[PDB]
């Protein structure tokens, strides 16, 4: 009869998922704002902002691959598009965000 | 059989492939283990090969085995590798 | 049904909080039959 | 588990029934004011006329305002020990000064000159003074406002979606009444939203109305499942607001009470549990205080990482890893 | 409009011409399907598709609407079973 | 910076999901066996077996609706098809399982 | 957190280097034999010739066989106190009888008659006896089998799926060597399965081979993500089997060690953690024993609800709600 | 050199802590002292 321990696990599942989704909302908001800032400044001054942006993506990628939490499509698309972090991807994203791109798209 | 992975302070190298120190460690740390195994799968999958869309010099985009990779066929460096977009 | 009310005693040590708590319940009992 | 040692005495005036709660230790009075068994609807300050006010008379009065003890009556005691009237008049002046600092109307505060001991021994002259006091208990302290009389509030426990009509949210009503057709706000965590009840059920009792007490399901038209979550509240519009920052009065559990072993410092990031959910927050210790020892009470400023519907007086628990490490009350909301 | 009392006769909970058995009523709240009278009313007010009970319980019909399927006796008012439609 | 507490939650999520899936495998196996037994016995003797089968479905329904764990399609289909528990649904399922139905499926 | 107080002394014979682990309390010896920092490759039983064997000399010897201490040497001590040879010959006869009961070959067990005190004080006659003992340490105790020499075993931590090629499983190799092309079994929880490694990587060191020690990723052809899970093991085929039932030696944590407050009884259903995952199990207490107090050692039969790859000697933790409440070793697999 | 883990067991006051000290003292003095 596994139900009593199963219920305990299920309650834990409900609570942790609730919490993760909330955290995801904060990542989403913070990223929308970094994208906005990056698009409003010059390339040199954007570098520490990109460092924060990619650091966040890296954590969201760890969530997806290490812990296997599959997030909403928006965050999934973000994890893909912003995975590559170098001079050449930064040049590309800076340009796109400066021209008014609000969230990473292809 | 066993092929030693060499480390020169900057890169990990083996079988004509290489990864920067930090990128290599990042992949294991993030839950994407065995990056040489992943890259070899791409190279052996008859991959679709195109210029790097971002224009990094020497680099090409390879796609196969469920993954996309940015790779320099001259240096053997894998600059970036991840699963294809869902 | 009579109105219920929660009260309490506060103040510094030895000033008579425990004494007053006892004195209240004793007098009201004697007077009103509480 | 916290431990609170209290004495419960019960007495009756001819009009009202009183439940009196006195505590042996100074530490127990604090534990009780912050995490009452019951909330004091009024308090009896006891000042000796021998000593006048002392260090702890200040502490309890301040706690009163912080906790939200609404009214305070003074029983100036040990008057059998002191003869002169003038000396008393002076002590009463100090006690009113004290109460006035912590926003209790000191000028308008009742003050009974008595002897509790002589009264308990059965001395008619001083027994009158006890009866005078219980007169002020009857007159100065109003009956507290009953739950059902307030503005409507439902903490959300569960959410059940029905396709094409809306979402049903459940929980136990905290105060007030909800009727079908009324507008409600959904407050906390997310940006506030409004909606209309298109259905209510109170478990085993009522259809289209729900009353403080038993569980209620509320059908909100046009609210989709992902737009509401556990830990939010339903409220009559404009009666509760979300906040992230607040001043608190907090009691930190001792180790023997199941709490922390070591003190914490200014970078403590515990969970704060309000009603139906826990939220991470950071803290600001008061000036000079570098650490908080297990077993201490203290005043702290909290900044939550997500807003919570709250008002002054709202109780909360402080948690680490699933264990309760403290208990608090919202003193003053900040923003 | 106004509050309508739910009556309990030991066997059923009844209100607005609907009824649920004691145990089924309690089971629904307990399993995370609250407000069964509200659910059933939604079905009745959704211009539901009405057919005979496929299992053949006597007096009962299958009603479908508002995202739910219900087995309901229009003579007695009893909701015998109600659940969301198949995903 | 929420990442440290976020990681803790994520690790807890990974562990609990792992455990729930295992429990689901046991429910699945136990149900396959009850269905088999019910289909191999007469209606009267099947009643306590049906009581166990529906008790399990009820718990799986609680999982879906109260705690919002969405399981694999097989278990989702089972939660739907076996929700209704009375004499008339039992008569129907007994017949189908006796004729060789191994898992609840639409007519 | 468990607490084990030990003394770690290190000495060298001309051929071998020894790491010696002694403990102050009886309770610490038990705690160490079950959850030792290191596994004893052989033990030094100490019997006084003054007293002969005693209650705990039996306990330690039995624990030896249960834990899997392979060889035992005797140092019959305090011989400076006893004059008579005949009396000693008698004690040695008892000690060999004792060891023989718990399946240690008592007849050809080495037994050194010495004085540890006289030897430590620097008395040449009794120092020879210490040197005799360390001769038997060199000769009677073989070097244990090194990890890398055994059959291959990898507990699975994480799984990463690659489309069209297979699944990569990671973990830290426990023993043995895995090379590309070798067949492997996946054991535990589910029905066993076989597969072939089509790729290996040992973190920072090797491609297509992996060695006990650092983390390894193993690509299994044809294994899909849902067919493997954390908590299973990869193993050389036919070298490890899944089991649900086993005899254990277990130490239950005290309350002060972070464990239980109250004893448990025969209907205890805790979680048992093996290598990388916890699985629920039921227990059978031994004859007469109705309860187990926090702080006790006990021998118990465990029945898991899901099979786990295991062999005798496998250590495990006992958990309740996420907290460690005990530690154990698999004494005897049953089925 | 070959590494080996050993330990001392037995009843209270029989000389386990003493023997542990005596072993390390003698071998030190004899072999490579
Ligand atoms: N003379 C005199 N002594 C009093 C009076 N009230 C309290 N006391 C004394 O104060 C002492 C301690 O008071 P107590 O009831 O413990 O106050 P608490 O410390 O606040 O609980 C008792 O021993 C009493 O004798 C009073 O009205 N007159
Ligand atoms: N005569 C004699 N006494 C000993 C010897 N070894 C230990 N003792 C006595 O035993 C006491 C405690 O011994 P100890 O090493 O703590 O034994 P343990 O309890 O097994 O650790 C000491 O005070 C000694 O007097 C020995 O070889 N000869």
């Amino acid at each position: 009869d596994i139900w009593p321990e199963f219920q305990r696990d299920l309650e834990m599942y409900r609570d942790v998922v609730l919490s993760i989704k909330r955290n995801l909302r904060l990542y989403e908001e913070c990223i929308e704002s970094l994208v906005h800032q990056i698009g409003s400044t010059n390339f040199d001054n954007a570098q520490p902002l990109f460092d924060d942006l990619f650091r966040m993506q890296s954590e969201l990628a760890t969530m997806l691959y290490k812990y296997e939490y599959k997030p909403g499509k928006r965050i999934q698309d973000l994890i893909y598009h912003l995975d590559r972090d170098d001079f050449y991807s930064r040049k590309y994203w800076h340009k796109k965000f400066s021209d008014g791109l609000a969230w990473p798209e292809a | 059989i066993g092929k030693k992975i060499s480390f020169d302070g900057d890169f990990y190298t083996v079988d004509g492939m290489k990864f920067s120190k930090s990128y290599y460690e990042k992949l294991w740390e993030q839950g994407r283990p065995a990056p040489f195994v992943q890259a070899r799968e791409v190279l052996n999958s008859n991959p679709k090969i195109e210029p790097d869309p971002r224009g990094a010099p020497g680099y090409l985009r390879y796609e196969g085995a469920g993954l996309e990779m940015i790779y320099n066929p001259k240096t053997g460096q894998v600059g970036h590798i991840q699963p294809v977009k869902v | 049904t009579k109105p219920h009310v929660n009260v309490g005693t506060i103040g510094h040590v030895d000033h008579g909080k425990t004494t007053l708590t006892a004195a209240i319940t004793t007098v009201l009992a004697k007077t009103y039959g509480g | 588990g916290i431990t609170i040692n209290t004495s419960h005495v019960e007495y009756d005036t001819p009009t009202r029934h009183y439940a009196h709660v006195d505590c042996p230790g100074h530490a127990d009075y604090v534990k009780n004011m912050i995490t009452g068994a019951a909330q004091m609807d009024g308090a009896i300050l006891v000042v000796a006329a021998t000593d006048g006010p002392m260090p702890q008379t200040r502490e309890h009065i301040l706690l009163g305002r912080q906790v939200g003890v609404p009214y305070i009556i003074v029983f100036l005691n040990k008057c059998d020990m002191v003869d002169d009237e003038e000396l008393l008049e002076l002590v009463e002046m100090e006690v009113r000064e004290l109460l006035s600092q912590y926003d209790f109307p000191g000028d308008d505060t009742p003050i009974v000159r008595g002897s509790a001991l002589k009264a308990l021994e059965g001395d008619a002259e001083w027994e009158a003074k006890i009866l005078e006091l219980a007169g002020f208990l009857d007159s100065y302290i109003p009956e507290p406002e009953r739950a059902i009389d307030k503005p409507f509030l439902l903490p959300i426990e569960d959410v059940f979606s029905i396709s094409g009509r809306g979402t049903v949210v459940t929980g136990r009503v905290e105060r007030g009444i909800i009727k079908v057709g009324e507008e409600v706000e959904i407050v906390g965590i997310k940006e506030t939203q409004k909606s209309t009840c298109t259905g209510v059920e109170m478990f085993r009792k009522l259809l289209d109305e729900g009353r403080a007490g038993e569980n209620v399901g509320v059908l909100l038209r046009g609210i989709k499942r992902e737009e509401i979550e556990r830990g939010q509240v339903l409220a009559k519009p404009g009666t509760i607001k979300p906040h992230t920052k607040f001043e608190s009065e907090v009691y930190i559990l001792s180790k023997d009470e199941g709490g922390r072993h070591t003190p914490f410092f200014k970078g403590y990031r515990p969970q704060f549990y309000f009603r139906t959910t826990d939220v991470t927050g950071t803290i600001e210790l008061p000036e000079g205080v570098e650490m908080v020892m297990p077993g201490d009470n203290i005043k702290m400023v909290v900044t939550l990482i997500h807003p919570i519907a709250m008002d002054d007086g709202l109780r909360f628990a402080i948690r680490e890893g699933g264990r309760t490490v403290g208990a608090g009350v919202v003193a003053k909301v900040l923003g």
